[PDB]
RNA sequence: ACCACGAUCAAAAGGGACAAGCAUCAAGCACGCAGCAAUGCAGCUCAAAACGCUUAGCCUAGCCACACCCCCACGGGAAACAGCAGU
C-alpha cells in the first residue's frame, strides 16, 4: 500500500486543525451571522407561501419558530 | 374460425390435464397412505415412551 | 392472555389417564413447574386450533406467522422489563420484519386466511410509506404551515362563496 | 372514432383506492432501452372510474377508455377485475387457487 | 457494472470541455500594458 | 409489436397460460402448459398474427 | 363539389409522445376525486427524478419561435433595415 497518502492526509488534516484553532473566534461569528441568514431565508420561504396562497397575513396562531438557533 | 379452434385446443389440454390429475390423485393417494401409517406407528411408540 | 399455570405440557395432554394421576404429578406436569417456552408452545397450538383450518400442518405460511407472532410476544415481553437489550430490540424489529413480509405472501395468495390470520392474532396490517426520506425541522415546519394555510383558503373561499 | 382517449384498453394493478370511486391504478409496458437493447419495465398511473368501489389495493384490472374524459385525469372506466387480491379463479380450470396451489381441486367437478 | 444499474445511470456524461486562456477562439486582440522577461 | 401492451405475472396460477385483450373487448385464453416456447410462437401466430400475404401487401 | 352528398387542406379544444447538464435543485404546497346542483371526501405529483436552476433554435424536401422594448400590446417607453444594397 502506499503510505505517503496516508502521510499526507495526516499532513493536511493537522495542518487543517491548526487553521480552525487559529480563527476559532471569526469562524464562531460567520456561523452564526450564517444561521441567522438561514433563518431569515426560511421565514421568507414561508412569507412567499402564504403570500401567494391569498392571505395578507399568516394563518391564526402561526409563529415562524427558530428552527436552526441552537 | 380461428377463436374457435382455439377453443377447442384448450379444450383438449382441459381433457389431457384431467388424466394427468386423475393420475397424479392415485399415486397421491398411495403414498398419503403409506405416510400416515408411519405417523400413526412414530406417535403410537412416542405417546408410549411419554406414559 | 396467558394460558392458566395449571395447564399440562403439550407433550403430557394426550397420554391416557393423565386425570387418574395424583395432585403432585399434575403441578409436575403442568406450566406452573416449566420455563416459558412450554407456555409459549401452548399458545402457538391455541392459536393454532383457533385460526388454522389444518392444526397439524406446520409449514404453512399461516402457521409460521402464528409461530413468529407468538415469539414477538415473547420479546415485547422480554423488552419490556429488559429497556436496555439491543440484540433484542434488533430481534424484535426484524422478527416485525419478516411477520410483515409472510402477511404481504398470505394477502397476495390467500385472502381468507389472511382475514383470518389478521383477526385472530390481533394484526392490523398496513402498507409501506411510498417514500423514505428525513422528515427534518425545516420541512416539517413547512408541512404544518402549509396546511394551516391551505385550511385558511378553504375557510375563505367558502366565505366568498 | 370511438373514443379521444390514446389508451383504450390497459391492464394494471391497483396501486390506490382513497379516491371516492376512483382506482388509481398502475400499468407497466415494455420499453426496449436504446443502447442495451434490453426490455425494461416503464410505469404510468391510471385513474380509472369505479362506481361500485369494488377494487382493491393490489388487484389486477382491465381499464376501458371513457368515450371522453370524465374529469381532469379520469380519462377510463373499470371494465373489469382480471385478478382479485388474494382471490383468483384459475382461467384455465376455473377453480379458485392459492398462487401456485389449486384451493380445489379440478377433478371434483 | 449490471444492466440494471447501467440502465439506470444511463449513458455516460462526458463533462463540458474546459475553455483556454482565449476561451474557445482563435485569436484575440489586445492592449500591451508593460513589458518584462522571466526566467 | 411495439403499440401492443405486454405485461407478466410470476406464480399467480397453478399453471402457464396467455391472454389476449382485443379492441371488440373480446378476450383469448392460449394454455400452453406441456407446450414448446416454438409451439406457443406459432400458435399465436396462426390465431392472432398477420399472414406472409397481408404483410406482403403492406 | 360550388346546389350538397363528400373529398382535400388545416385552426381552436381534448388524449398521447418529445433536447442537454445539475439531486450540493428532495420534497412541491392545493398541485385530487365524487355529485344535476347543494355540498362532501382529503386527496394529487415525486429518487422509475416531481418542484427548481442553468444551457441550447430543432428531429433539416423542412419545421418551430420572433418581427425595436414592456412574454402579450388596450396602453406605455419611444420612433424601430433580424427585406435588398449600404453604413
Ligand atoms: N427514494 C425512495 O424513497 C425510494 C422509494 C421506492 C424505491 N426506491 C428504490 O431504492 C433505490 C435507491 O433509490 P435512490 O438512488 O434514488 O436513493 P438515494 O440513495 O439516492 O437517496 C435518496 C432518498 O432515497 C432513500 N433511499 C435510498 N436508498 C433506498 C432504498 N433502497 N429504498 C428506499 N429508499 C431509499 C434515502 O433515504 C433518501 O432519502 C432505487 O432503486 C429506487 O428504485 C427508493
Ligand atoms: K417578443
Ligand atoms: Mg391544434
Ligand atoms: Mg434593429
Ligand atoms: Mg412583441
Ligand atoms: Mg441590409
Amino acid at each position: 500500500k502506499n503510505v505517503l497518502k496516508i502521510r499526507r492526509r495526516k499532513m493536511n488534516h493537522h495542518k487543517y486543525r491548526k487553521l480552525v484553532k487559529k480563527t476559532r473566534f471569526l469562524r464562531r461569528k460567520v456561523q452564526e451571522g450564517r444561521l441567522r441568514r438561514k433563518q431569515i431565508k426560511f421565514e421568507k420561504d414561508l412569507r412567499r407561501i402564504w403570500l401567494k396562497a391569498g392571505l395578507k397575513e399568516a394563518p391564526e396562531g402561526w409563529q415562524t419558530p427558530k428552527i436552526y438557533l441552537r | 374460425e380461428l377463436m374457435a379452434w382455439n377453443q377447442a385446443e384448450n379444450r383438449r389440454l382441459h381433457e389431457l390435464r384431467i388424466a394427468r390429475l386423475r393420475q397424479e390423485e392415485r399415486e397421491q393417494e398411495q403414498r398419503q397412505a403409506l405416510e400416515q401409517a408411519r405417523k400413526a406407528e412414530e406417535v403410537q411408540a412416542w405417546a408410549q415412551r411419554k406414559e | 392472555d396467558d394460558p392458566p399455570p395449571s395447564t399440562l405440557l403439550k407433550d403430557y395432554q394426550n397420554v391416557p389417564g393423565i386425570e387418574k394421576v395424583d395432585d403432585v404429578v399434575k403441578r409436575l406436569l403442568s406450566l406452573e413447574m416449566a420455563n416459558k417456552k412450554e407456555m409459549l408452545k401452548i399458545k402457538q397450538e391455541q392459536f393454532m386450533k383457533k385460526i388454522v383450518a389444518n392444526p397439524e400442518d406446520t409449514r404453512s405460511l399461516e402457521a409460521r406467522i402464528i409461530a413468529l407472532s407468538v415469539k414477538i410476544r415473547s420479546y415485547e415481553e422480554h423488552l419490556e422489563k429488559h429497556r436496555k437489550d439491543k440484540a433484542h430490540k434488533r430481534y424484535l424489529l426484524m422478527s416485525i420484519d419478516q411477520r410483515k413480509k409472510m402477511l404481504k405472501n398470505l394477502r397476495n395468495t390467500n385472502y381468507d386466511v389472511f382475514e383470518k390470520i389478521c383477526w385472530g392474532l390481533g394484526i392490523e396490517y398496513t402498507f409501506p410509506p411510498l417514500y423514505y426520506r428525513r422528515a427534518h425541522r425545516r420541512f416539517v415546519t413547512k408541512k404544518a404551515l402549509c396546511i394551516r394555510v391551505f385550511q385558511e383558503t378553504q375557510k375563505l373561499k367558502k366565505r366568498r362563496r | 372514432v370511438r373514443s379521444s382517449v390514446h389508451a383504450r384498453w390497459i391492464v394494471g394493478k391497483v396501486i390506490g383506492t382513497k379516491m371516492q370511486k376512483t382506482a388509481k391504478v398502475r400499468v407497466t409496458r415494455l420499453v426496449l432501452d436504446p443502447y442495451l437493447l434490453k426490455y425494461f419495465n416503464k410505469r404510468k398511473t391510471y385513474f380509472a372510474h369505479d362506481a361500485l368501489q369494488q377494487c382493491t389495493v393490489g388487484d389486477i384490472v382491465l381499464l376501458r377508455a371513457l368515450p371522453v374524459p370524465r374529469a381532469k385525469h379520469v380519462k377510463h372506466e373499470l371494465a373489469e377485475i382480471v385478478f382479485k387480491v388474494g382471490k383468483v379463479i384459475d382461467p384455465v380450470t376455473g377453480k379458485p387457487c392459492a398462487g401456485t396451489t389449486y384451493l380445489e381441486s379440478p377433478l371434483s367437478s | 457494472a449490471t444492466l440494471n444499474q447501467m440502465h439506470r445511470l444511463g449513458p455516460p456524461k462526458r463533462p463540458p470541455r474546459k475553455l483556454g486562456p482565449t476561451e474557445g477562439r482563435p485569436q484575440l486582440k489586445g492592449v500591451v500594458l508593460c513589458t518584462f522577461t522571466r526566467k | 409489436n411495439p403499440w401492443v401492451q405486454i405485461m407478466m405475472f410470476k406464480n399467480m396460477t397453478p399453471s402457464p397460460f396467455l391472454r389476449f385483450y382485443l379492441d371488440s373487448g373480446e378476450q383469448v385464453l392460449v394454455d400452453v402448459e406441456t407446450k414448446s416456447n416454438k409451439e406457443i410462437m406459432e400458435h399465436i401466430r396462426k390465431i392472432l398474427g398477420k399472414n406472409e400475404e397481408t404483410l406482403r401487401e403492406e
